[PDB]
RNA sequence: UCGGUUUUUCAACCGGAUCUUUCCUUCUGGCUAACCUGUACUCCUUGUGGGUGCAGGCGAAC
């Protein structure tokens, strides 16, 4: 990771899914980023501005990944209550 | 019968880390347990977690933030020798840099650096990465 | 133990060189030698009291608590005037971490100002060789009663 | 006769409630017989958030049940001479330490004396005529524990406004962070 | 998950929350104390005696109202019995069965049930015994089981 | 699924839930006051009897032992307690 | 400062004394170190900077 002198080693960082926190492999060939677009003021939605999500291969293998992006847009504002937190 | 509660329990959080939840019900609920799960939260591997009051034994809510890969007891609590910790270290813990090995001082309940800091040692409880 | 009588065989029993003049009569009429044995034990008033003989007894008589005091539970008191001790300890096996639940018993003798039951936790003190195996003699009895004060359940 | 429903009579607080407890017998026959065989150990004022000062009055044990049969009217009355305050009820307790494994042996130690049972009581005797519900404790990721108790659907229009106070107090006493709920 | 055969069921009773006495519930401690010492006169065990307190009268459990449990006060007043009373319906159990295979011989079925339940009797003793309940050299036989029972 | 509030759920779900594997345990079974057709007294049944439990003035059976939930005698009016 | 060395702005870390409804085994005495003191009040910058000094008495200093 980081070298005595200061200056970072580790050839990249990875990403973490945006739902578990568990980490995306190199060859996670399953894993997924959504990118939802930035709206604006008569719909429009904002050329190349968006807010991205990564889900990890496992969530979506298993199932649980549509309720996981749910939970994720429920607290950016992306959706308004579609997802309740006490089931 | 229920032989170990912590057992029972870390057995419990692993299972939720490893399918994926973020949080757990954690069912009988000891003081050792809790002391356990303070260490973890410290050492940042878990949320926040609650105790529920059942007027019997306890029940324990556990938010897990994904960082824990394992916990794990090591069951018949072995009398560690100070000298002997860094065996232990060696074999429980998957590096040298991080992970913690939590053992039962006189001193209280703490993780393997903190006893070395303090000079104290005891019986081993479990292990934490 | 005792157990009665005092002047019951063949020899007459007395402490020897204690002298009681039966000239000049005294208060106790036979004089009785005691000594405390130290160690911050206390030498009993059944001991002091008390008619019996003993030459193998720390208080009354000629033996002296030197070296080993070890403690343990009472397996037998068959035998007249001894015995004998149940002394539980972990061995440690040091291949597989563990410990054995072992076992020693130690024969030990049994002054008369003494009231010992099978079960009772006993102290009991190194001494001179008294018999083939006997090395000890008891100094404390710890377990006092049980429950001889409320045996009966009737508030 | 102030001093003689005290146990023990010095300050000035104690006095003025001895004072207030006599003249609430002019009510005659609910508030007389019952409020004459009761007394104090004495009576500690506690600073709460917002201007609002507690009323911790302590009270013998074998009394208190006594008080709880007569409480709430009492504490209304209390509250409307004693302007702006509340009055809160409290039985002293004991409390023995632990006994260390050096110290010596002082007979059994009673389980209605430990802390936590103390605490416990306390928490009990504080909202007094709302029963207490479920208990959680949260542990905080900072590192420090927040006790939250829940009360009855029912019974909280006597209890209203004065939860802030209740929390103060129970600082003041044990050192431990309060947090009141109503589920519905 | 049972001690004798191989059933696994969790029926239970559960018991509620508040340990004071609920909000409905009038009357005195004192009355409920002394209804218990009838029943206990009249001729019954604790566990009826909570039966019936819970069923023709206020009371839910005889602790929430009294402070303490049924026995207790049963011992209190002097009236707890020479054998406690699962010891002494499992010895009841055991002596029908035994006189049930004094009459039927080839019951083998009955023979094996008649086992588990002496071995569930000893087991009790041996537990009393420890508590010191029971005399510290109390046995349990053939004969001498029936006469306790009868 | 993967996220949940276990500490105070919804309602409805507790109320399916077995009693004991609530979040805390607490009884289902409730006390009844029963009014009796002919005299007037108020007795505090329990709805889970097992006992034929009669008025305390006059034998008439109030409640008859089931299963579970005891039955009431036809004759008889309840007020749940 | 003559590659080493002293404090402060600061830290985490390991202790110690306490006070919190808290005794830590308790006294029968030896030494009561000390001032809780105040007996004459002042060697003295306008002072509570400082100490020759002994009847009541804190004992942890053994
Ligand atoms: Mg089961
Ligand atoms: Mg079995
Ligand atoms: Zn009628």
């Amino acid at each position: 990771m980081e070298n005595d002198k200061g200056q970072l080693v580790e050839l990249y960082v990875p990403r973490k899914c945006s739902a578990t926190n568990r980490i995306i492999k190199a060859k996670d060939h399953s894993s997924v980023q959504i990118n939802i677009a930035q709206v604006d003021e008569e719909g429009r939605a904002i050329p190349g501005e968006y807010v991205t999500y990564a889900l990890s291969g496992y969530i979506r293998a298993r199932g649980e990944a549509d309720d996981s992006l749910n939970r994720l847009a429920q607290q950016d504002g992306l959706l308004k209550n579609v997802w309740s937190y006490s089931r | 019968t229920r032989t170990s509660v912590l057992a029972d329990a870390l057995n419990a959080i692993n299972n939720a880390e490893k399918t994926g939840k973020r949080q757990v019900l954690i069912r009988p609920s000891s003081k050792v347990i809790i002391k356990f799960l303070q260490v973890m939260q410290k050492h940042g591997y878990i949320g926040e977690f609650e105790y529920i009051d059942d007027h019997r034994s306890g029940k324990i809510v556990v938010q897990l933030n994904g960082r824990l890969n394992k916990c794990g007891v090591i069951s018949p609590r072995f009398n560690v020798k100070i000298a002997d910790v860094e065996k232990w270290t060696a074999n429980l813990l998957p590096a040298r840099q991080f992970g913690y090995v939590i053992l039962t001082t006189s001193a209280g309940i703490m993780d393997h650096e903190e006893a070395h800091r303090k000079h104290v040692s005891g019986k081993i409880l479990g292990f934490v990465y | 133990s005792t157990e009665l009588t005092v002047q019951s065989e063949r020899a007459f029993q007395k402490q020897p060189h204690i002298f009681t003049n039966p000239k000049a009569k005294a208060n106790r009429k036979t004089k009785r030698w005691y000594k405390n044995v130290g160690l911050g034990f206390k030498t009993p008033k059944t001991a002091i009291e008390g008619s019996y003989i003993d030459k193998k007894c720390p208080f009354t008589g000629l033996v002296s608590i030197r070296g080993k005091i070890l403690t343990g539970t009472v397996v037998s008191t068959r035998m007249h005037r001894t015995i004998v001790i149940r002394r539980d300890y972990l061995h440690y096996v040091p291949k597989y971490n563990r410990y054995e639940k072992r076992h020693k018993n130690v024969p030990a003798h049994v002054s008369p100002a003494f009231r010992v039951q099978v079960g009772d936790i006993v102290t009991v003190g190194q001494c001179r060789p008294i018999s083939k195996t006997v090395r000890f003699n008891v100094l404390k009895v710890a377990s006092a009663t049980g429950k001889a004060n409320k045996q009966f359940a009737k508030f | 006769p102030q001093a003689k429903i005290l146990s023990q009579a010095p300050t000035e607080l104690e006095l003025q409630v001895a004072q207030a407890f006599i003249d609430l017998e002019n009510n005659s026959p609910e508030l007389k017989a019952d409020l004459r065989a009761l007394q104090f150990k004495s009576i500690r004022e506690i600073e709460v958030a917002g201007g609002k000062k507690a009323l911790a009055v302590f009270v013998p044990v074998p009394s208190l049940a006594a008080y709880h049969k007569v409480q709430i009217k009492l504490t209304r009355e209390l509250e409307k001479k004693f302007q702006d305050r509340h009055v809160i009820f409290l039985a002293e307790r004991r409390i023995l330490p632990k006994p260390s494994r050096k110290s010596r042996q002082t007979q059994k130690r009673p389980r209605s004396r430990t802390l936590t049972a103390v605490h416990d009581k306390i928490l009990e005797d504080l909202v007094f005529p709302t029963e207490i519900v479920g208990k959680r404790v949260r542990y905080l990721v900072g590192g420090n524990k927040i006790q939250k108790i829940l009360l009855n659907s029912k019974d909280v229009q006597h209890i209203d406004n004065k939860l802030e106070s209740f929390q103060a107090v129970y600082n003041k006493l044990t050192g431990k962070q309060i947090v009141f709920e109503i589920p519905s | 998950g049972r001690m004798h055969s191989k059933g696994k069921g969790m029926s239970s009773s559960a018991i509620p929350y508040s340990r004071n006495a609920p909000a409905w519930f009038k009357g005195s401690s004192d009355g409920v104390v002394e209804q218990i010492i009838k029943y206990a006169r009249k001729g019954l065990t604790p566990s009826q005696i909570g039966v019936l307190l819970r069923d023709a009268h206020g009371v839910t459990q005889a602790k929430v109202i009294t402070g303490n449990k049924i026995l207790r006060i049963l011992k209190s007043n002097g009236l707890a019995p020479e054998i406690p009373e699962d010891l002494y319906f499992l010895i009841k159990k055991a002596v029908s069965v035994r006189k049930h295979l004094e009459r039927n011989r080839k019951d083998k079925d009955a023979k094996f049930r008649l086992i588990l339940i002496e071995s569930r009797i000893h087991r009790l003793a041996r537990y009393y015994r420890t508590v010191s309940v029971l005399p510290p050299n109390w046995k349990y036989e053939s004969a001498t089981a029936s006469a306790l029972v009868n | 699924v993967l996220v949940q509030d276990l500490l105070h759920p919804t309602a409805a779900s507790e109320a399916r839930k077995h009693k004991l594997k609530t979040l805390v345990q607490s009884p289902r079974s409730h006390f009844l006051d029963v009014k009796c057709p002919g005299c007037l007294n108020i007795t505090t049944v329990f709805s889970h009897a097992q006992t034929a439990v009669t008025c305390e003035s006059c034998s008439t059976v109030l409640c008859t032992p089931t299963g579970g939930k005891a039955k009431l005698s036809e004759g008889t009016s309840f007020r749940r307690k």
